[PDB]
RNA sequence: AUGUCUAGAGUCUGAUAGAGGAAGUUAGAAUUUCUGGUGUAAGGGUGGAAUCUGUUGAUAUCAGAAAGAAUACCGGAGGCGAAGGCGAACUUCUGGGUCAAGACUGACGCUGAGUCACGAAAGCGUAGGGAGCAAACAGGAUUAGAUACCCUGGUAGUCUACGCUGUAAACGAUGCACACUUGGUGUUAACUAAAAGUUAGUACCGAAGCUAACGUGUUAAGUGUGCCGCCUGGGGAGUAUG
């Protein structure tokens, strides 16, 4: 079943390994398939709790489409990537419609 | 007296810093009885507080 | 839904609503509540009751009767017979209820009819319940 | 899950029209498609339990109907159990 | 309830519950 | 982690006062009392229970006084 | 896996569990150009002494030629083709067949199954029955057959069920923890399997009777207290002594507790914290 | 015995609330232990003390590492589930409920002896894990005595996977279902832009009625019935025996 998912992604801080990152990120969405792959940028931000050592991380939002059955293993592979600090997966909004 | 009911957008993480002002001086929710919110937009908004705290956009305490 | 009376049903709400002192009472409507209903205006416990319509589904709409000073004429009305307790009875052990003040409802192999009726026509069968 | 298509594909197939979802053997058909995917579920969620009450009801339902539609039409009731494989 | 009652109730449980300590163990 | 800043012209007495005020308002003391030691969630549930009784006969003994008066 | 169980019809069948093999490619024999006949070993050395005692006449049993280094076949896939019973180890091995037309045998992990490809190198993906330095391999996975020494092969663990945990890494250096427990450091250029090994219900079996027990190749132990003085310090049972003795072995050394490592060894650096009792 | 109907009950469509369940990942605070600095004679504990900890460097304080368990604030006159019960975050799998002209089937229903499934905590078997807490147990106190209340320690257990046990003041001390019978004050969800009202819940007070009384009172313990379970003075006794 093909759902409509939102994540948001944290990265670290120098602009470089920024867009590797997230270069890495969407090819392996591509690969795994999401389909209408849009993406958001929300800024650099100091964050306001130390993650693995960091203390300012970069946020991207990305809202794809994609079927449940891989979501499992996207997620096996998204914790290879060596700049991705942390993340979370969503199903879609529950909008007033 | 309920400020999403009012707004008519509705509680997310990713507006943040409109999310800072139910949050106390250091992190606690506030109760209902004081923000003075609905029920199911104070549900939603302690679920968006808890998301944003766990990707650091909010504190758990603050440092 | 296991109803189990579509005569105590009507009997339960008329009982209920005289009580409370309603002015009228609206009931689920078949033959035999119909006949009961009958037997009832004859009798001049009810002053009268009236067919209708609600989304397709017939009722009755029964007027209740009370004295001047609110005492209803129902004092009390209760069944007899009833599906885990069968009550039949010749016409000759049909009993007189309160010495005759109040009436026997039963029903016989001529329909619906009060108590005296039967003594005087001679049939008996299942007791419905008991007015007075 | 049973999503939409197989849902009207089965109402299709069962009942006289594309319109009668509550007929007998579309209901039986249903229910049968439920029972298959939850056994099939429970299967590896063995520890799933308000799951198995589910399918417990379901299949209550489903005897229920049975007898009602054995009692009824008799042959279209053979007939059925034959086609779906409930066996008797 | 006076709760007399569920204190009888209660030493007889423990009394029964003693010989059946008392009387494990033994074959 | 409650802080009170103490300016250069501001004085002791206040700023403790600001800092008491603000411990209150976070409620650190009463917290650390609850979990000095542990209570069975039945014994909690309990006395919230008897509190919110004892909440309601005080409101209506003091609406009672009130009309009585 | 599974354990198999027996019904009693013999006072022997009463607590006798073997394994299931269902998660076996069966029916096997194994490959003619890989194994060759031995003898069984019992302990005796090349001066003829019995150095290891209680070890003795099990079932007759081949070789099967391991291949715990697969350093020298690098960025080479190969395939899966059986899944075969090895008695030299508890243990399981696969047969990989390679794409340039060797094949060779390998410790078989837990989950992979006939027709897998499986690749060995820096640059292999990081999936169960690859072999990658240490280097590679993330914090956080679980690997096995871990490489002591470059160019020596997998000296570390190897038996049925086992796996190791991957801690930090520093300098040099990884931090392994083992499966007695300890912490150890590695250094960062061996290699090692992804993934832990199959088979883990080896040790569940209850062996049922002595005559399994003999079949294993272990001749019997014969208690100290049985002994008379001349054969065991513990000797001179007139009516089932203790010993009246500290317990020792039967030359003398203490065993209730005596720590029986070296106490200046070369590898001390590179332990962090020992096991656990 | 054979038909007919739709208002009961279901299926389909649409909308919607929810700590419902199972599996797989992740998070921070705090605590304990270990290592490395600063630093000195107490720390800890009680009604009052002592045991204990500490000159082998305590407690306190800074930095780093590791493990386990539990999820403050939200959080309540809430929500969901048949009950037990379920509260950090996400995904996957999956159960149930509610509303409506919004069509379809046409009584397909209620209850249910045996039987089956689930069933807090404690306990048992196998294999792990073990920070904190803590039966048994040890020491120090109180006391005539203290196999306890108090203090310092501490093994099972508490945790995970699988297989058993099937007991609780498992309570609303009130079995389930349907047809009816004035209101007041809050609250949850939905329909309505929202009020305002309705429907389905969820709490307090209360008229009539009922009740031995306490109390109950549209979520009856009121007026009626269907079916199941159970009671017939107390002790002996939920014992003896099977
Ligand atoms: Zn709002």
């Amino acid at each position: 079943m093909i759902k409509r998912y939102e994540a948001c992604f944290l990265f670290k801080s120098e602009e470089i390994e920024y867009k590797g990152s997230l270069e890495e990120v969407k090819k392996s969405l591509e690969f795994f398939g999401a389909t209408d792959v849009v993406s958001n940028f929300i800024g650099e931000r100091a964050l306001e709790y130390p993650i693995k050592k960091q203390a300012r991380g970069r946020y991207e939002i990305i809202e794809f489409s994609m079927e449940g059955n891989n979501l499992k293993e996207f997620e096996s592979r998204l914790k290879l990537i060596r700049n991705l600090l942390r993340y979370m997966i969503l199903v879609k909004i529950v909008r007033k419609i | 007296s309920c400020k999403f009911c009012d707004s008519g957008k509705h509680p997310d993480y990713k507006d943040f810093d409109f999310l800072k002002k139910f949050i106390t001086e250091q992190g606690k929710i506030l109760p209902k009885r004081i923000t003075g919110t609905s029920a199911k937009h104070q549900r939603r908004l302690a679920l968006e507080i808890k998301r944003a705290r766990y990707m650091a956009l909010l504190p758990f305490v603050k440092k | 839904m296991a109803i189990t009376y579509s005569i105590g049903d009507m009997l339960t709400k008329l009982r209920n609503a005289s009580r409370v002192g309603h002015g009228s009472v609206d009931l689920k409507m078949s033959n035999m509540n119909k006949s009961i209903l009958n037997i009832l205006k004859e009798e001049g416990y009810i002053k009268d009751f009236n067919f209708l319509e609600k989304k397709g589904i017939a009722f009755i709409r029964v007027l209740l009767k009370y004295d001047n000073k609110r005492n209803p004429v129902i004092n009390k009305i209760d069944a007899i017979s009833t599906p885990g307790r069968k009550i039949y009875s010749s016409y000759r052990n049909m009993p007189r209820i309160k010495n005759g003040y109040g009436i026997l409802i039963i029903s016989s192999s001529q329909g619906v009819i009060t108590g005296k009726e039967a003594k005087d026509k001679k049939i008996g069968g299942e007791l419905i319940c008991s007015v007075w | 899950m049973i999503d939409k298509k197989q849902k009207q594909k089965i109402v299709s197939e069962f009942g006289k029209n594309e319109s009668d979802t509550g007929s007998v053997g579309v209901q039986i058909a249903l229910i049968t498609g439920r029972i298959k995917y939850l056994t099939e579920h429970l299967k590896i969620n063995k520890k799933d339990h308000s799951s198995k009450r589910g399918l417990l009801k379901l299949v209550g339902q489903r005897r229920s109907l049975l007898r009602y539609y054995q009692k009824k039409d008799l042959e279209a009731y053979r007939m059925l159990i034959s086609k779906l494989g409930l066996r008797k | 309830p006076c709760g007399r009652k569920r204190k009888l109730k209660k030493i007889s449980t423990h009394k029964r519950k003693k010989k059946r300590r008392k009387n494990r163990h033994k074959k | 982690m409650v802080t009170v800043t103490v300016d250069k012209n501001e004085n002791l007495e206040k700023a403790l006062k600001r800092f008491k005020r603000m411990i209150e308002k976070e409620a650190i003391i009463r917290e650390w009392k609850r979990r000095e030691y542990y209570e069975k969630p039945s014994t909690i549930r309990v006395k919230k229970e008897k509190a919110f009784k004892r909440k309601q006969a005080k409101k209506v003994r003091k609406l009672k006084q009130k009309t009585n008066r | 896996m599974g354990i198999k169980t027996y019904k009693p019809k013999t006072s022997s069948l009463r607590y006798k569990t073997t394994l299931s093999f269902d998660d076996l490619s069966k029916g096997n024999d194994p490959l003619k150009s890989l194994t060759k006949g031995k003898k069984f070993k019992s302990g005796r050395d090349s001066s003829g002494r019995i150095s290891i005692r209680r070890r003795g006449g099990g079932h007759k049993r081949k070789y099967r030629l391991i291949d715990f280094n697969r350093r020298d076949k690098f960025s080479i896939p190969a395939r899966v083709a059986s899944i075969e019973y090895d008695p030299n180890r508890s243990a399981n091995i696969a047969l990989l067949v390679y794409k340039d037309g060797e094949k060779r045998y390998i410790i078989s992990p837990k989950g992979i199954k006939v027709g897998d490809v499986l690749e060995s190198g820096p640059n292999a993906p990081i999936k169960i029955g690859n072999a990658l330095p240490l280097e590679n391999i993330p914090i956080g996975r679980t690997v096995h057959n871990i490489e002591l020494n470059v160019g020596k092969g997998g000296q570390l663990i190897r038996s049925a069920g086992g796996y190791a945990m991957i801690l930090a890494s520093d300098g040099n250096y990884v931090t392994v923890k083992l499966s007695s427990g300890e912490m150890r450091l590695i250094f960062k250029k061996c290699i090692a399997t992804i993934g832990e090994i199959g088979n883990e219900d080896y040790a569940n079996i209850s062996i049922g009777k002595a005559g399994k027990s003999r079949w294993l190749g272990r001749r019997p132990k014969v208690r100290g207290v049985a002994m008379n003085p001349v054969d065991h310090p513990h000797g001179g049972g007139e009516g089932k002594t203790s010993g009246g003795r500290h317990p020792v072995s039967p030359w003398g050394q203490p065993t209730k507790g005596y720590k029986t490592r070296k106490k200046k060894r070369y590898s001390d650096k590179f332990i962090i914290k020992r096991r656990n009792k």
